[PDB]
DNA sequence: CTAATAAACTAAAAACTATTATTATG
DNA sequence: AATAATAGTTTTTAGTTTATTGGG
């Protein structure tokens, strides 16, 4: 939660996915009161600004895709906010949704995927 | 009552 | 917001003006 | 433009919503040639009427422009010609066509 | 600074929104446009810097960018402008919602998961700094949904998700002549008994038009108070009253509405040529003799002290002449970001000038080129109301002394005594004529009455709203509550025949 | 009016003679005369001031003959003052070994105002004295003296660097003047001056007499040719059956600058070399020029702004009556705070004057309201080109007239909601007992209120509301000095304006150890500008 | 006026450079233009859109005597401003922008003006004298070296004061980080010695500054301290 | 035998967020 | 390959314009 630096949650977001991918190697799943935890931390002063909230987003789905679920809507919220690599970091998190792919074609096509992908970025 | 060089 | 005017929350909620009244 | 006797002639357009859009009024009389201004000029002589504001009550207050309503230009438009003041659509005139009116009739 | 608020206004296209129990009061679509009226004309008194949106469902005809049928909105997020007003001006009154339904679709199937996916993609698309989440329906009836159950779920669980993404919807009660009955459809998909019969939430301040103005949460000015040279404490230093008056004239040409470049210039009368900063001499020729003076040193004898305050004592409250007023109050709150720590030493000094009813006499300078005066300085105590919340804030009222030379001469005055029957009089008539004070109750009517001119010109409305001048006594009851008081006290004191004048 | 003041100041070399570490009666004298002077030359004083001298070597006075009226120089008659005044005063001035007694000077001065005051018109004539009364004298005309000024119409002061009975300090709070050093001759000068005022004035003559260090700090140098301010003559009315004549005051009126900075020429030093002229150009299209009218005023509405002359605005918007001052209604003392006292004067306003009927009323209204505990509420407009105000009016009973004060009430509009949070409830920053009681030693030894003994009244140990604005002074040093000293730098602030300035530095020599107590009991850390 | 403001002063500054003495003559109408409009008493534009006055500065024109003359106006106005804010009287020692554009500004059109003729030389050498501090950017005394090498001409029997006072003002601007700072300093160093070789040349009292600052700092010396001492 | 005086009127300067080049590292 | 002044918004605001009485 401290931020002084991007290094610290940085760094603490890629050990807990890591976690989350490796809480009992993922043959079982008895510590997801932790991943409550962790993302409560996420609503926790990180549903307010949301920076470092996606990019912790992104480290800890990563490793454990099945987490971005509850944010969904949040990331479609904030990816007209966003501009810079922020938005390849948002397309990269609902991208590790296949299990959340059900529909997004409305939501892409709403949150206007027509610019980023004439937006050329390689 | 003030007189002069005070007034 | 209890205290706050529902027009605007965060400003005081106002009530309207009565001006002189004897009693 | 078309007609020259609609030119020179200026209009400050403030209100002429009765039956027509006020910005066909102002294309119209721009293809027409009449001035267009948005608040009094230097050389204002008439002042479109067609709804009752302020800004209007203070300019009826006045006497320098001419209480006209859109009906009225219409009719001078559709005719191809500026037809002479008479009183159908007149409340507060100006002193030049107080003295048109005496020359023609009384008020 | 803090974040904005967005104001969401959606409305049913139906025949529910078009009828009443009875038609002389206005349907619930009309209803709903002078709320919107209302609430937009006291945005632009009060916050006009906000964002706010209109939206439709029911409509057969949709217009949004998701496409989703029957969901049409009007206007995006937008500040009110006078087009907004007119434009839904035209749609008010029983004719205008006969209008609506010729040029606008009114009446067709809709799900809340659309209107919900429509506003979340709304929100989405603002690029400000956002504090409130708040979107207010308009409809007179709950079941529609919970008649398709599935509706019903999909509709509470998009709506419960916004809401943790902070998205606050606040339930509107409606008319209609079945019941708005809540605990049915609602308080389970609203975050926050009657059947709500009637339409009662708040309505009547939301059509209260507001003629107040305050900035968001804008700090004035914070200082630095040292103790005696070494010891600061950070401060910081506000108001709860501040003077406003009507916007001033903003200069436009009169054949473009666009503002002239008001440009000024000194040139010499010698030559015509621009005058030069060097070119010019401060003056000021007492006697005979003109003394030449520039602007740096001019200043420099305006500013005598740097941003701060000068601690000058301790004093009892009594040493202060109530006549004795030089500028209007102050408040003074503890600052914890220049200097850390000074809370404690504000709760413990606030306690102990409290104890002994010590005043704080300070030298104040409040920035650079303004001289140091001297204030007072008086611990003004929490006070909770009761609800308890905090109606006086816990700190220090500031209180601002004059000088010698600040005080103009009184000729002197007779001090002629009134016989006690005289003062009984005028007690009986004071007390006929008692009440209390509240200062949300005045105002200044010459600027109200520029608010209304202002407002219906730009509302293009035939007749201004007439301003009420709250600054004048109701002389039917007074001379109710006076009666013979007036002439007896007059007889007591002046001659029948001698008016006070003449 | 004019008002013949006379200056018989003692210019011998009794005072010329600084005690060590005691400021010279001589310089403390030519500070009170430079700053009064100053203070009257840049006012621009109409009233006529003249001068004679005693105590002075050289004698030209047109009452000489010998013994008595000698040594004694009348240098300015009744005319203007200017800053040749102050050249006289620093150049002229100088260390007189003659000496004289001041009675004969005070008599030589007498017939100077005689002469000059006569041929101009005048509602003051006046002298003063200034004297150690060190020098050499025979009392013989005083009681002479004291008949000739009843005759003559001639008030009077005698000034002393003596205090009339805190660190030392010139201009400042505290002594000025050993309490007891003054010789044999100062004290029956002093005895004399006592006598003479307790014969002309009468109880108040020891509130005659003062000293130099008060003057050069205070403003009472300006008190009886002094003219208040002008009255509010209107009629305040109740409801519509009462309506009483009003002669309102403004008793608290902040002092604004006399004289702007003329802008003149740097080339010829002329403002009429210096014309300006306002360009209306469109702000594009190469500030295409606009007619003066052609720019007309529009006001801001919500996300647009909307084109609206002044004139639209007053041809109905609604106007002040005028000079017209019509009460509200009442409410209780207890429900206004000094938070709500708006505007920066202080409205001491009177009832009609010389109307001794509206004297009973205006008594009536003070009891009756202060019985009460009851404030009232009075619609206020200075003129028809003033828009109306509310106010709160409450009494204020003064030891010799009683008296209502008016001061402007806020609007809804004047009220802004800030929020903020409850200290008490800051548990984390809750305050220790130590460093409170620590607080209370220092404010016990930062108080600076003493209970005045034998009586029941408590004094200020700093009185600042009754010193003026030290801007000016300073303002006015600097002025006359670029005036005489144009290629000379700005002086720099006088060390009497830092002592006016500073508070009783006794009370801070009691609170240094107590101030040691707070800075180790408190945690106070600081941000780096 | 903006960022696009900022741009656009830029994007004409290097217009004159790249292009100059071509049509670089209907700029007079312009020159009187923004002389006009920064002789506005409403002078509202920040500090940073000073660079104007390296603007006004000229050399792509044949410079009438119009804008000479008008140069002698700015001297004056630029003299004030700097002794305005180099005193802290005015609360800072300090110039955010101004002094370097200045700078520029007198490098364009010292050139050409204001030789050793006139005592205002030495009045406008009082300001940079005093060139203390520039956190971490150090681009003002840079820039007055810099202005210096090129008019150092300008400013001789001003200079032949202070022989150790220059010298050590020199040494520390070289030895200082950012070398922008550095070869300004050499270059502000190597003119200086050459105007006193000059003069020391046509002085009469050479032996009593040869024998008083030249001899014992070259001396004194034996990284380019000894270059320096070579080149001296 | 002409005369201050708030008031509304400008300027006008300062505080209030608020991003944003900039070394240091390579 | 990063952090750090830093101009861009509000907020009064001291001189300025009107005139309105108060003399003279």
């Amino acid at each position: 939660s401290f931020v002084r630096y991007k290094e610290v949650y940085a760094a603490a977001a890629e050990v807990l996915g890591l976690i989350l991918r490796y809480v009992m190697e993922r043959k079982n799943i008895l510590e997801e009161s932790l991943c409550e935890l962790v993302a409560k931390q996420l609503k926790q002063h990180q549903n307010t600004m949301e920076d470092k909230f996606i990019v912790c987003l992104n480290k800890v789905t990563k490793s454990f895709p099945p987490l971005a679920d509850r944010f969904m809507n949040a990331v479609f919220f904030l990816l007209p906010k966003f501009h810079g690599v922020l938005k390849t970091l948002c397309l990269e998190v609902v991208l590790c949704r296949v299990e959340g792919m059900t529909e997004l074609y409305f939501q892409l096509k709403s949150k206007d995927f027509v610019q980023v992908m004439r937006h050329r970025d390689d | 009552k003030p007189r002069g060089l005070f007034s | 917001c209890p205290g706050e005017s529902l027009i605007n929350p965060g400003f005081k909620s106002k009530k309207p003006a009565g001006g002189v009244d004897f009693d | 433009k078309i007609s020259n006797i609609f030119e020179d002639v200026e209009f400050c357009v403030m209100s002429g919503t009765d039956s027509q859009p006020k910005p066909d009024l102002e294309n119209r009389i721009a293809e027409f040639g009449g001035y267009i201004v948005q608040n009094p000029g230097p050389d204002t002589y008439c002042v479109i009427a067609g709804s009752e504001n302020i800004r209007v009550k203070n300019i009826i207050l006045s006497n320098k422009h001419d209480v006209v309503k859109p009906a009225w230009l219409l009719e001078c438009f559709k005719t191809k010609s500026f037809v002479p003041w008479q009183p159908r659509f007149m409340i507060h005139m100006c002193p030049s066509t107080k003295e048109h009116f005496a020359r023609e009739y009384d008020c | 600074y803090s974040g904005r608020d967005s104001l969401i206004f959606l409305v049913d296209a139906s025949k529910a929104m078009f009828e009443s129990q009875s038609e002389d009061e206005l349907t619930p679509f009309d209803m709903s446009i002078q709320c919107i009226q209302s609430v937009y004309i006291s945005k632009i008194i009060s916050s006009d810097r906000d964002l706010l949106a209109v939206v439709f469902y029911g409509t057969e005809k949709d217009k949004n960018s998701v496409n989703f049928k029957n969901i049409y909105v009007l206007q995006e997020l937008d500040n009110p402008g006078a087009k907004r007003i007119l434009e839904l001006d035209q749609f008010k009154g029983q004719q205008g919602q006969k209008r609506f339904q010729d040029m606008m679709g009114h009446g067709s199937d809709y799900s809340l998961s659309e209107v919900l996916w429509v506003c979340a993609n709304l929100f989405s698309d603002v690029q400000f700094k956002m504090s409130h989440k708040r979107i207010m329906l308009f409809t007179n009836e709950d079941n529609p949904h919970g008649n398709d159950s599935a509706k019903a779920s999909r509709a509470r669980t998009k709506a419960g998700d916004l809401r943790d993404t902070g998205i606050f919807l606040d339930l509107m009660h409606l008319k209609k002549p079945g019941g708005f009955d809540i605990s049915l459809f609602y308080r389970d998909i609203i975050s926050i008994l009657r059947v709500h019969f009637e339409e009662s939430s708040k309505l009547e301040d939301l059509l209260r038009k507001v003629r107040a103005k305050e900035t968001r949460k804008r700090a004035l000015s914070r200082l630095k108070l040292k103790l005696n040279k070494d010891i600061v404490i950070s401060v910081g230093i506000y108001n709860l009253v501040q003077k406003a008056l009507k916007p001033p004239p903003i200069k436009l040409y009169r054949e473009t509405n666009e503002p002239v470049k008001t440009k000024t210039r000194t040139f010499n009368t010698s030559t015509g040529g621009l005058l030069l900063p060097s070119d010019t001499k401060r003056s000021q020729i007492y006697g005979s003799r003109q003394i030449i003076l520039e602007k740096e040193e001019t200043e420099e004898l305006k500013r005598f002290d740097d941003p701060g305050l000068m601690l000058m004592g301790f004093k009892p409250l009594v040493l202060l002449k109530k006549h004795h007023y030089l500028r209007p109050s102050l408040f003074v709150y503890p600052e914890e970001s220049l200097v850390i720590g000074s809370s404690t030493l504000f709760s413990a000094l606030l306690i102990k000038c409290l104890e002994k009813e010590v005043a704080a006499l300070c030298r104040y300078t409040p920035r650079r080129n303004i001289p140091p005066y001297f204030v007072a300085l008086v611990p003004q105590e929490e006070e909770l109301d009761d609800q308890k919340i905090q109606v006086t804030p816990p700190g220090f009222q500031l209180v601002f002394l004059p000088f010698a030379d600040d005080k103009r001469k009184m000729p002197f005055t007779e001090k002629i005594m009134a016989t006690p029957e005289q003062v009984g009089k005028m007690k009986a008539i004071v007390e006929k004529l008692r009440f209390t004070y509240r200062s949300d109750s005045f105002e200044n009517p010459v600027l109200q009455q520029h608010f209304r001119n202002l407002e219906a010109l730009a509302l293009d409305l035939m007749e201004p709203e007439q301003a009420v001048d709250l600054t004048l006594p109701k002389v039917e009851a007074m001379n109710k509550r006076l009666g013979s008081l007036v002439d007896e006290f007059k007889e007591l004191v002046y001659p029948p025949d001698y008016n006070p004048e003449g | 009016n004019k008002a013949a003041v006379v200056l018989c100041m003692d210019v011998g070399f009794t005072m010329s003679n600084s005690i060590p570490g005691i400021e010279s009666p001589f310089e403390q004298a030519k500070k009170v005369i430079t700053m009064f002077v100053q203070r009257q030359v840049f006012a621009e004083n109409k009233d006529e001031i003249a001068l004679v001298l005693f105590g002075t070597d050289g004698t030209d006075n047109p009452l000489s003959g010998g013994d008595q009226y000698q040594n004694i120089t009348v240098h300015r008659h009744l005319m203007l003052p200017d800053f040749d005044l102050l050249e006289d005063i620093e150049s002229k001035i100088q260390p007189g070994s003659q000496q004289a007694d001041f009675l004969d000077a005070l008599i030589v001065s007498m017939d100077v105002i005689q002469h000059e005051t006569i041929g101009k018109k005048f509602e003051k004539r006046h002298i003063e004295i200034f004297t150690d009364l060190s020098s050499r004298f025979s009392k013989s005309q005083l009681d002479i003296i004291i008949h000739s000024l009843k005759k003559c119409d001639i008030s009077l002061q005698f000034f002393l660097p003596f205090s009339l009975g805190g660190p030392f300090r010139l201009g400042g709070h505290g002594p000025s003047f050993p309490l007891k050093g003054i010789t044999e001759q100062q004290k029956e000068g002093l005895e004399i001056v006592k006598m003479v005022m307790i014969s002309l004035e009468g109880e108040d003559g020891l509130d005659e007499i003062y000293s130099f260090s008060e003057s050069l700090r205070k403003l009472c140098v300006f008190k009886k040719i002094e003219r208040h301010s002008i009255h509010w003559p209107c009629r305040l009315t109740i409801g519509s059956n009462l309506s009483i004549r009003i002669a309102a005051y403004k008793s608290i009126l902040q002092e604004r600058v006399k004289k702007t900075w003329t802008v003149v020429d740097a080339k010829t030093l002329k403002k009429e070399d210096i014309q300006k002229e306002t360009v209306y150009c469109l702000n594009d299209d190469d500030e295409t020029e606009v007619l003066k009218e052609d720019i007309i005023q529009g006001f801001r509405y919500g996300s647009d702004i909307v084109p609206f002359s002044k004139v639209d605005e007053e041809q109905m918007k609604y106007k002040s009556e005028g000079k017209c001052f019509s009460v509200l209604g009442f409410c209780k003392s207890s429900q206004v705070q000094r938070r709500f006292f708006m505007g920066n004067q202080v409205l001491k306003v009177f009832a009609a004057r010389d109307d001794e009927a509206a004297a009973v009323a205006l008594s009536s209204l003070i009891h009756a309201l202060d019985d009460l505990d009851m404030v009232a509420i009075v619609r206020y407009a200075y003129d028809k080109r003033a828009n109306p105000q509310v106010g709160v009016a409450f009494p204020h009973i003064k030891h010799n007239y009683e008296c209502l004060v008016y001061v402007q009430l806020p609007f809804m509009e004047d009220l802004r909601q800030y929020m903020f949070s409850s200290l008490k409830n800051s548990k984390k920053y809750a305050p220790t007992e130590a460093q409170l009681n620590a607080v209370d030693a220092l404010i016990d030894s930062m108080s600076l209120a003493k209970k005045d003994e034998k009586t029941d009244t408590l004094e200020d140990l700093f009185p600042t509301t009754k010193i003026p604005n030290p801007r000016f002074q300073r303002l006015f040093q600097c002025l006359l000095h670029r005036a005489l000293h144009p290629r000379e730098p700005l002086p720099p602030i006088q060390q009497h304006i830092w002592n006016m300035l500073n508070p009783p530095a006794e009370v801070t020599t009691k609170s240094q150890i107590p101030l040691s107590k707070i800075k180790t009991l408190f945690p106070l850390i600081e941000a780096k500008k | 006026c903006k960022i696009p403001a900022l741009d656009l002063l830029i994007k004409l500054l290097q217009t004159f450079r790249s292009s100059r003495l071509m049509d670089e003559f209907k700029i007079g109408e312009l020159f009187s233009k923004f002389y006009g409009e920064l002789a506005l008493k409403k002078k509202i534009p920040d500090t940073v859109l000073e660079k104007v006055y390296e603007l006004l500065g000229l050399l792509g024109e044949v410079h009438p005597s119009e804008m000479i003359n008008n140069a002698e106006n700015l001297f004056r106005a630029f003299l004030g401003e700097l002794k305005t804010q180099m005193t802290s009287a005015v609360r800072e020692p300090k110039l955010p922008v101004l002094a370097g554009c200045l700078k520029g500004l007198s490098s364009l059109l010292c050139n050409f003006t204001k030789s050793m003729e006139e005592d205002p030389q030495t009045s406008r050498e009082i300001f940079n004298f005093v060139l203390q501090i520039d956190l971490k950017r150090y681009a003002v005394p840079s820039a007055g070296l810099r202005l210096f090498a090129l008019h150092a001409s300008q400013f001789s029997t001003c200079l032949l004061d202070n022989y150790v006072s220059l010298f050590e003002v020199l040494l520390k601007w070289c030895a200082h980080t950012n070398v922008e700072l550095k070869k300004a300093a050499l270059s502000a160093l190597e003119s200086f010695l050459k105007q006193v070789s000059n003069m020391v040349a046509k002085n009469a009292e050479m032996h009593k500054n040869k024998l008083q600052y030249f001899m014992e700092q070259f001396y004194g010396i034996i990284n380019k301290e000894l270059s320096i001492a070579i080149r001296g």
